[PDB]
């Protein structure tokens, strides 16, 4: 499992600057998750203030804020709680309305393809899905069910990769 | 009878069987007049330049003043008892009535037709659902109505919409993408769904007086919306009365249509339309 003593320090060392289980930067975005799990908590948000330290595509570098044992602990102790025919109607009936054509809405420039995703992969994209990112609301258990999550994240993840 | 409406479907609702009563009006009109012409034209066969008035060109009349005052005016009195029924019928439809007995939200995405509950009061006054969650829809900064017992439908799905056939019904018409057509054939009727109808000057809902008939019926898209135009097929099911309650109350505690479709002993799939195998492939 992901070890908690590294998590809170990781935490101490890279987060208690805006984040006291508040947050100092978006007050009423610290104690509010939408759809909350590890998967989610794990993955970069892609948008507001400060986008994920992963380097991209998880390799090395000598700027990473973390490596992948230090983000899963963090994302544990952050976390203590006390079919592609699917997959493209899915996308179509639900997120067709705000990243049509592959786009962002809230910026043209702003893409949900690799270049923009940097290091992406299907389980970062199904935790943003799940919970979701601070522009689109979360999905998982409000609005879509597992396999349609897991379907949706498929046909995002093989859009984007081609 | 039969024959003579040139192949519509009996209509389930009784605005829909007004349709059938006036299309029938093809007799009175159309295939009446349409045989006046035929008898003039292949009258005009046996008028042929035969082998004794050869040398005799004929009256060379041209102008005949009454004849085109009489068949002016004929022709006007038959588009003159039309714009009567063709206005009253369509007042018949178009109508609104503040209880509507169950609401129901459609709402056509790209290619396969999200259905969706919102409002339903029984004549009885004994159901009284009303779900229509508004914090779900302040999660997108619109015109969608979300609610919670929404039928998706996907592409292997085939979504099948149950409402009660004795009561009140209303379509509130939206679309998520492209302008597509919601057209349930046995409901003598149709209308196009559009992106933002309040923006558009459209009138984006209507209402059927009740349906006469139970069973399962067919439902297509007609407006034309891209690539799989032809696979957005979806089959609305005319459920008892007191099997809708027991509809509800099993999809209230949360399961699919493969299930709830089950507890009222009724076969879950669509029966009269089903997935194609040249898009699940
Ligand atoms: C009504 C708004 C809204 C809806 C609906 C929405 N999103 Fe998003 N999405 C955003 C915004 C805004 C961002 C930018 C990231 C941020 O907010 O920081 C985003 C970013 C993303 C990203 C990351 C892209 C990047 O380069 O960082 C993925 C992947 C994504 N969305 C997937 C989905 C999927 C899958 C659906 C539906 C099946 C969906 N979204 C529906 C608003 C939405
Ligand atoms: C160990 C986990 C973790 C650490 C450390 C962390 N974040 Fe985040 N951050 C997240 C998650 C998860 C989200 C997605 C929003 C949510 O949780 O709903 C996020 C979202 C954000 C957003 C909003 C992005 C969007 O589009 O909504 C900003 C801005 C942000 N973080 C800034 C920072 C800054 C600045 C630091 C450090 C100086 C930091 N974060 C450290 C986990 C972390
Ligand atoms: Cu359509
Ligand atoms: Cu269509």
């Amino acid at each position: 499992s992901a070890l908690l003593r590294t998590g809170k320090q990781l935490f101490e060392t890279s987060c208690v600057s805006c984040h006291g289980a508040n947050l100092q930067g978006v007050p009423d975005r610290g104690p509010s998750l939408i759809g909350t799990g590890e998967a989610a908590v794990y993955f970069q948000v892609s948008t507001g203030r400060m986008p994920a330290m992963r380097g991209e595509a998880q390799a090395p570098s000598k700027p990473p804020h973390f490596d992948e044992s230090q983000i899963d602990a963090l994302g544990a102790y952050v976390q203590a709680n006390g079919d592609v025919a699917r997959g493209g109607d899915l996308f179509r009936l639900n997120c067709a309305s705000c990243h049509n054509f592959t786009g962002k809405g809230g910026a043209l420039s702003s893409g949900k393809y690799a270049p923009d995703l940097g290091d992406a992969n299907p389980a970062q994209i199904y935790t943003a899905m799940l919970t979701g990112p601070q522009n689109m609301p979360k999905f998982s258990d409000r609005q879509l069910t597992p396999d349609e999550k897991r379907d949706i994240v498929a046909y995002v993840r093989e859009s984007a990769e081609t | 009878s039969d024959a003579l409406a040139l192949g519509w479907p009996t209509g389930i609702t009784p605005e829909a069987k007004l349709n059938r009563e006036l299309w029938i009006g093809s007799v009175i009109a159309s295939f009446a007049v349409g045989a006046i012409v035929w008898g003039l034209i292949f009258w005009t066969s046996a008028f042929h330049r035969k082998k004794a008035t050869d040398t005799e060109l004929p009256r060379q009349f041209g102008y005949n003043m009454p004849l085109e005052l009489t068949l002016t005016v004929i022709p006007f009195l038959i588009i003159s008892v039309l714009f009567y029924f063709t206005v009253v019928v369509q007042e018949r439809m178009m109508h609104k009535d503040p209880n509507p007995e169950v609401v129901i939200d459609v709402t056509a995405f790209q290619w396969n037709w999200k259905f969706g509950y919102q409002k339903i009061a029984f004549a009885d006054g004994s159901f009284d659902y009303d779900g229509a969650d508004p914090e779900r829809k302040e999660a997108m900064t619109t015109y969608l109505n979300f609610d919670k017992i929404e039928t998706l439908g996907t592409s292997s799905e085939i979504p099948v919409l149950v409402l009660p056939a004795g009561k009140r019904i209303e379509f509130v018409l939206n679309s998520a993408d492209v302008i597509h057509g919601f057209w349930v054939p046995e409901f003598l009727f149709k209308r196009d769904v559009l992106p933002e109808p309040k923006a558009n000057n459209s009138d984006n809902v209507f209402q059927v007086s009740e349906i006469q008939q139970t069973g399962a019926f067919v439902g297509r898209c007609t407006e034309m919306c891209g690539t799989f135009h032809a696979m957005m097929n979806f089959e609305v099911r005319v459920v008892e009365p007191n099997d809708f309650k027991a509809y509800i109350d099993q999809r209230n505690a949360g399961k699919t249509n493969a299930e709830a479709l089950a507890a009222i002993n009724q076969p879950p799939l669509a029966i009269t339309t089903e997935p194609f195998e040249s898009r699940r492939g």
